[PDB]
């Protein structure tokens, strides 16, 4: 998550993560795409049949 | 709040991560302790 793990439950950051602002979704969509190749590569060799 | 997670009016079909299940913050507190050694001011002020 991205505003829990810097500075979690103090909202006087969560205004001051905003500067810096679309960084941390990078992240989350670079984390999400290993996650659902994940789930392909175990169908490409067990579901052949 | 999926909506605007995506920053877009139109979401597409699927399994999406929004925010988190967390309370806010209703009220403050303080504590600290003090209930034994007490400055003796008394003896002055009952002094004749």
């Amino acid at each position: 998550d991205c505003t829990m793990y810097i500075c979690g439950d103090s909202t006087e950051c969560s205004n001051l993560l905003l500067q810096y602002g679309s960084f941390c979704t990078q992240l989350k969509r670079a984390l999400t795409g290993i996650a659902v190749e994940q789930d392909k590569n175990t169908q490409e060799v067990f579901a052949q049949v | 709040e999926t909506k605007c997670t995506l920053k877009s009016f139109t979401v597409e079909k699927g399994i999406y991560q929004t925010s988190n299940f967390r309370v806010q913050p209703t009220e403050s507190i303080v504590r600290f302790p003090n209930i034994t050694n007490l400055c003796p001011f008394d003896e002055v002020f009952n002094a004749t």
